[PDB]
RNA sequence: GAUAGUGGCCUACCAUGGUUUCAACGGGUAACGGGGAAUAAGGGUUCGAUUCCGGAGAGGGAGCCUGAGAAACGGCUACCA
RNA sequence: CGGUAAUUCCAGCUCCAGUAGCGUAUAUUAAAGUUGUUGCAGUUAAAAAGCUCGUAGUUGAACUUUGGGUCUGGUUGUCCGGUCGGUUUUUCAACCGGAUCUUUCCUUCUGGCUAACCUGUACUCCUUGUGGGUGCAGGCGAACCAGGACUUUUACUUUGAAAAAAUUAGAGUGUUCAAAGCAGGCGAAAGCUCGAAUAUAUUAGCAUGGAAUAAUGGAAUAGGAC
RNA sequence: AGGGGAUCGAAGAUGAUCAGAUACCGUCGUAGUCUUAACCAUAAACUAUGCCGACUAGGGAUCGGGUGGUGUUUUUCUUAUGACCCACUCGGCACCUUACGAGAAAUCAAAGUCUUUGGGUUCUGGGGGGAGUAUGGUCGCAAGGCUGAAACUUAAAGGAAUU
RNA sequence: GAAUCUGGUCAAACUUGGUCAUUUAGAGGAACUAAAAGUCGUAACAAGGUUUCCGUAGGUGAACCUGCGGAAGGAUCAUU
C-alpha cells in the first residue's frame, strides 16, 4: 500500500535533489501534492512543475532548482493550534529565520509565515528546510 | 501486493489514453448492446462477454462504445447473476477443494490452499453485504455453498 | 517506520505499550510491584535502628585484603537479621555487644559497597551519640 | 547576512557548483574550477578572458560529471550538437 | 416501541389528569394529549395518530427534555421500550498528541413514537432519569429507511 | 410503596436483558480527589497526608432522637473491641 | 590506594571547594534519546514470533469550482516633514479583508419598515449648468425582526464565553534592599490622588467564523428532483 | 495402538586404547529408523535481516513468461514449427564492482533515503547472573510447551575490529 | 399517655463452615549465588588434540557422551 501519498511525493523529490537530479517523477499526483508545490514555488524552492493530465490518477514532472535541502511531510497529520506553530517551527526548521512548514488550514494549504498573518491554524503537513 | 503470496507480480491488462471511441473501428453501439445481451442469454459471465466482444467482434471497452459497463448493462437488461461473478468462481474453486479433500484425507498443502480460498470469500462476502449485493447475514463456506454453486 | 503507530487515533496502542515496556526498567517495577514494603531489610527508609547482636569481621573481597568489622544487626521494626559495617579506625571499642544502633545505607541504591561480601549498611549513631563524633572525640559516649 | 544597516558580514560567500547549485564547500578537496577559453578566427584565443564553470566534488565523484559539463557548454554556446535535452 | 396490545397489564393504564367525557358525542372518543417538546423537533404524527399510553415517552407523558440533546448510533434494541445508543468520540492523549475511538453506551427509552433498528443514529436527549441508568429520550430517529425501499438491484 | 422529590430506591407481576479485548468483572494500591509541588529548552516525569476547594471519618460496626439542616459522635441507643 | 620512598590510611602542615552553613543515608526529578509522541534499539552487542491465515485495532489511490478581472477598506514602510520629538495625504508597493459578475447564488417565503433611488410628479433657489433636493400614486429588501419550513453528520481550526482564589508568569510600587506585601504617592507640608493590572493553564461541554485536511451520506426496482 | 522390521543404529552388551574410558575407534544389538491411525509445536525452525509500499547506481550472468529480429540452424522442395543467437522487457533466486549513503565496525543497493530525526503497520529488548528457574495459570496420555517472577548477586557481561 | 406486648423492619453482633492474603513457626527437602592457595577430571577457547553449536531422546562421578535432524556462530565464500 501506498498509505499516504504527499509522503511519496516528497521522498523521491528529496532523493532526487541529494543525488543531483534536475528532475523527479512522481507517480501518484493529488490536489494536495500539487498545492504543496505552489506553495514551495512561490517562495522559489522548485522550478517549473508539469502534472501530466494521465487519462487514469496523475504524474508529476518536477524542475528541481538546486535550493532544496529537505522537504519533509509530517507523519500523522497533526491538529495544530496556532501556539503549537511556534513549538513546531523551532523542532522542524533551521532557524528561527527562514524557511517553512507547510501546514494545511481551512483557508488552504499555506506556509507558516503565511497562516501566522491570516491568524489561521490547521493540520501540518510538510516543511521546506 | 498480491493477496496471499509472497509472490509481487505485474502482469496486467493496460488501457488506452483516449475515453473516445477508436475512430475507424465501425458498428454502432446498439449493435454491440444486443451481442452483449446475447452473450448473457448464452450463459457467459460478464468477463468472458467482454473477452468475445473484444476479439471476434469491433470492441475494445464496452464503456468506450456504448457509455456504460458491461455488468451495469446486464443490469439494466435484468440478466445479470445472483452472486457476482468473481465470488462465484471463488465459491466454484473451494467447493471443488473441499470435494478434493473429502477424498483425499492426508493433503496438507491442499487443505491450507483451502483455508486461503475460504478466507478470500469471506472478504468477497463482507465487501458484497457492504455494498448491498449480498443480502445481509448471508455467509458463505461449505454445505450451503455447493448448493449455491449451481 | 519502526515499531509504535506514527498513527494518529493510534493512541491507545501506544499508551498500552508504553505501560507494558515499562516493567522492563528496573527502578520503575521496584516502585510498582512495592519491592520497599515486602523485602530490602529497611521499611523502604532510610535510616532503621537495630541491636548489636555480634560483631563480626568480614573477611574482604578479592585484590582488596582485610577483616572488614561488621555488626550482625537484629533490626528492631520488621525483625531482620543484617550486616551493618561500621566506619573508621577500630570504632567496636565504641559499638559493644546488644546495644541499640542507628543504621544508614550505604550509597549504592541498597546491593552491596567496595569490597565488602554480604553487606549493605553502614552504622551511624551507635545507643544515640553517632560514631564520628565518638571516633573525633567531638562528643563522647553516655557511660554504659 | 547583512547586519540591519546595510554592512555585510558572512564572509568566504561560497562558490557554488554551475551543474548542481549545491554549495562547494570549504575544503571542497575534490571539486574543481573549469576554464574554458572565449575564441576567435585564425589563431586567436582571447587571453584573459574565459567562460569558466565550477563543477562541485559530489557529481565528479559519483562519475557523471562529463555530461554535466557537456550541458553547461550547451548553455553558455561552447557547444552545438554534443549533448541533447532527451536522453 | 411496545408492539401492538394497547391495555395488557395487570393494571389498565391512561394519560394522567386527562379525561374522556361519556356525556358529550364525539367520534373521536378518546382525547389524545400529546407535548410539542420543541427545541426545533417535529413532534412525529405516530403519536398523534397513536393508541399507546407509555409514561416515559417526551409526547405522550410528563417526560420533558431539558440539558443535553446528543446523537450517535443505536446498538441494542433487545430489551423492551428502551434502546441502547452507544456515542463514539474521539478523546485525546497528550503525552503522544494522539486519540482513542473510545466506547461508552447511553441508554435511552425509547417512544413507541418511532421504528428503531439496530444501527440507526438518534439524536436523543436528557431527560428526567427514567431509572436505573436509563436517562435519555429517544427524540429523533434521523435514518428513515437506509435503502429499504431501494433495497434489489434488478432493475 | 417509599421519599422533600426522580428513580430497582423496595415490593407485586411480566419480559430477558445489561457490561465486556475501544479491557467489563475481579485483584492490588505502601490511592482521599482536585487546585497544585518539585523539577530551568521542547515534549515531559515523578509528588500531591499539608495552609484553598470538595469528600469521607470520629475506636469499630450499627441504630436513631431533636431540629431548617445531623444518621451528629465535645447527642443519645445497643453490640463488639 | 595499603606487601617498609603510601600524592589515596592515620596524624601535622600548607591548600581547594562551599560557607552560617556543609556533609552522610534513602527516595525522587534532571542528567536518561538508559522507556524514546517529539526521540531509542532488534544481522552479529538484548531483542524480528517457525510460518501463514485471520477478527477487533491501527492505516488507506486519486477524483468533485479552478481560475481570472472589476471595484472597494484596513498595515507597514518608502518620500518629505505640512509642523512648536510627533502629525497626514498624494508618488508607491507588498499585505490581509470584503463586494462582485463571470458558464456560478446566500436555506426559503409569508409582512413588517422599505433606507435610498431603478425612480419622476411640478420643475427650479440658482455661476450661461446633471454644482443642489423639501417632495407623493406603480416599485431594490438584507439595514434585522418573528414566524414557519428543514436543515447530511462529525473530527479539525480561529475568535468568543466561562476554565474560584492562592500558587506560576507578569504591570506598578523604595518591604533600608531582598524574599515579600498590596500598597503607597504628592501638596500651602491649612486634603487630593492613582491603585490593586494582564496572561496562560489547550483537555469535556457551549457559542461563532473557516471550509483545505480526514472521514461520512445523498438520484441506478429511482417510492429521485422541481 | 496396529502392522513392516533391510540397513543403520539411543540403550545395552563387548573388544581394545588409556593412570582411568559404562568416551572417542571395532563387533553384535532391542527402541527407533519406514508406515497407517492419532498426538506433541518445538530447532542455529538462520538470510541469525517482521511484513507492505515508494525511491535512489551501475553491471553482466542465471531461471520463469512475453514481444522485436528477411539472424543462425534442423530440410521432408518454399517451409511451418522447435533448439540456439542478438536486443529488450516484466517476475524471481542470487551474485560482482563501486559508495556518491549507511553503520560502532565487520560490512550493506539495502542494514540506504535518520539530529536535515515523521510512508503504514505487527511484534520483541532494556547491564550481566539468578533464570527461561520458582510459583500460578493453562494446552499436553506423559516427556513437555506457551506464558514467566522476585529475592538475592556482581562492574562488568557483551559486540566488531587491531596489535 | 407510662412501662409492657403481638407483627414487621433496619439490623450490630454471636455460633458455624468454607475462600483468601499479609505474616511468622517450617520436622525435612533440593536450589542459587558470594567467598575462589579445597577434591577429581579437563569440558570449552588453537582442527583445544572426537570442530563447535542448536532441537530432541537415552545414558550416566562430574564436566558430559551418544543417537537422529538441523545449523555454521567452521577449519570450506573454489571445479570447465
Ligand atoms: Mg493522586
Ligand atoms: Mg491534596
Ligand atoms: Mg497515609
Ligand atoms: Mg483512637
Ligand atoms: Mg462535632
Ligand atoms: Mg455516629
Ligand atoms: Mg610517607
Ligand atoms: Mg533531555
Ligand atoms: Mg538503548
Ligand atoms: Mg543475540
Ligand atoms: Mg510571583
Ligand atoms: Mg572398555
Ligand atoms: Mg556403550
Ligand atoms: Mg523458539
Ligand atoms: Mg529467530
Ligand atoms: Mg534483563
Ligand atoms: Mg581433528
Ligand atoms: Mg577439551
Ligand atoms: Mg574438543
Ligand atoms: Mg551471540
Amino acid at each position: 500500500t501506498r498509505t499516504s501519498v504527499l509522503a511519496d511525493a516528497l521522498n523521491a523529490i528529496n532523493n532526487a535533489e541529494k543525488t543531483g537530479k534536475r528532475q523527479v517523477l512522481i507517480r501518484p499526483s493529488s490536489k494536495v501534492i500539487i498545492k504543496f508545490l505552489q506553495v514551495m514555488q512561490k517562495h522559489g524552492y522548485i522550478g517549473e512543475f508539469e502534472y501530466i493530465d494521465d487519462h487514469r490518477s496523475g504524474k508529476i514532472v518536477v524542475q528541481l532548482n538546486g535550493r532544496l535541502n529537505k522537504c519533509g511531510v509530517i507523519s500523522p497529520r497533526f491538529n495544530v493550534k496556532i501556539a503549537d506553530v511556534e513549538k513546531w517551527t523551532a523542532n522542524l526548521l533551521p532557524a528561527r529565520q527562514f524557511g517553512y512548514v507547510i501546514l494545511t488550514t481551512s483557508a488552504g494549504i499555506m506556509d507558516h509565515e503565511e497562516a501566522h498573518r491570516k491568524h489561521v491554524s490547521g493540520k501540518i503537513l510538510g516543511f521546506v528546510y | 501486493g498480491r493477496m496471499h503470496s509472497k509472490g509481487k507480480g505485474m502482469s496486467s491488462s493496460a488501457i488506452p489514453y483516449s475515453r473516445n471511441a477508436p475512430a475507424w473501428f465501425k458498428g454502432s453501439s446498439d449493435g454491440v448492446v444486443e451481442q452483449i445481451i446475447k452473450y448473457a442469454r448464452k450463459g457467459l459471465t460478464p468477463s468472458q462477454i467482454g473477452v468475445l466482444l473484444r476479439d471476434a467482434h469491433g470492441v475494445t471497452q464496452a464503456k468506450v462504445i456504448t457509455g456504460n459497463k458491461i455488468l451495469r448493462i446486464l443490469k439494466s437488461n435484468g440478466l445479470a447473476p445472483e452472486i457476482p461473478e468473481d465470488l462465484y468462481f471463488l465459491i466454484k474453486k473451494a467447493v471443488s477443494v473441499r470435494k478434493h479433500l473429502e477424498r483425499n484425507r492426508k493433503d496438507k498443502d491442499a487443505k491450507f490452499r483451502l483455508i486461503l480460498i475460504e478466507s478470500r470469500i469471506h472478504r468477497l462476502a463482507r465487501y458484497y453485504r457492504t455494498v448491498s449485493v449480498l443480502p445481509p447475514n448471508w455467509k458463505y463456506e461449505s454445505a450451503t455453498a455447493s448448493a449455491l454453486v449451481n | 517506520g519502526k515499531g509504535k503507530p506514527r498513527g494518529l487515533n493510534s493512541a491507545r496502542k501506544l499508551r498500552v505499550h508504553r505501560r507494558n515496556n515499562r516493567w522492563a526498567e528496573t527502578t520503575y517495577k521496584k516502585r510498582l510491584l512495592g519491592t520497599a514494603f515486602k523485602s530490602s531489610p529497611f521499611g523502604g527508609s532510610s535510616h532503621a535502628k537495630g541491636i548489636v547482636l555480634e560483631k563480626i569481621g568480614i573477611e574482604s573481597k578479592q585484590p582488596n585484603s582485610a577483616i572488614r568489622k561488621c555488626v550482625r544487626v537484629q533490626l528492631i521494626k520488621n525483625g531482620k537479621k543484617v550486616t551493618a559495617f561500621v566506619p573508621n579506625d577500630g570504632c567496636l571499642n565504641f559499638v559493644d555487644e546488644n546495644d541499640e544502633v542507628l543504621l544508614a545505607g550505604f550509597g549504592r541504591k541498597g546491593k552491596a559497597k567496595g569490597d565488602i561480601p554480604g553487606v549493605r549498611f553502614k552504622v551511624v549513631k551507635v545507643s544515640g551519640v553517632s560514631l564520628l563524633a565518638l571516633w573525633k572525640e567531638k562528643k563522647e559516649k553516655p557511660r554504659s | 547576512m547583512e547586519n540591519d544597516k546595510g554592512q555585510l558580514v558572512e564572509l568566504y560567500v561560497p562558490r557554488k557548483c554551475s551543474a548542481t547549485n549545491r554549495i562547494i564547500k570549504a575544503k571542497d578537496h575534490s571539486s574543481v574550477q573549469i576554464n574554458i577559453a572565449q575564441v576567435d578566427e585564425e589563431g586567436r584565443a582571447i587571453p584573459g578572458e574565459y567562460v569558466t564553470y565550477a563543477l562541485s566534488g559530489y557529481i565528479r565523484a559519483r562519475g557523471e560529471a562529463d555530461d554535466s559539463l557537456n550541458r553547461l557548454a550547451q548553455q553558455d554556446g561552447l557547444l552545438k550538437n554534443v549533448w541533447s535535452y532527451s536522453r | 416501541s411496545t408492539e401492538l396490545t394497547v391495555q395488557s397489564e395487570r393494571a389498565f393504564q391512561k394519560q394522567p389528569h386527562i379525561f374522556t367525557n361519556p356525556k358529550a358525542k364525539a367520534n373521536r372518543k378518546t382525547k389524545r394529549w400529546y407535548k410539542n417538546v420543541g427545541l426545533g423537533f417535529k413532534t412525529p404524527k405516530t403519536a398523534i395518530e397513536g393508541s399507546y399510553i407509555d409514561k416515559k415517552c417526551p409526547f405522550t407523558g410528563l417526560v420533558s427534555i431539558r440539558g443535553k440533546i446528543l446523537t450517535g448510533t443505536v446498538v441494542s434494541t433487545r430489551m423492551h421500550r428502551t434502546i441502547v445508543i452507544r456515542r463514539d468520540y474521539l478523546h485525546y492523549v497528550p503525552k503522544y498528541n494522539r486519540y482513542e475511538k473510545r466506547h461508552k453506551n447511553v441508554p435511552a427509552h425509547v417512544s413507541p413514537a418511532f421504528r428503531v433498528q439496530v444501527g440507526d443514529i438518534v439524536t436523543v436527549g436528557q431527560c428526567r432519569p427514567i431509572s436505573k441508568t436509563v436517562r435519555f429520550n429517544v427524540l429523533k430517529v434521523a435514518s428513515a429507511t437506509g435503502k429499504a425501499n431501494k433495497q434489489f438491484a434488478k432493475f
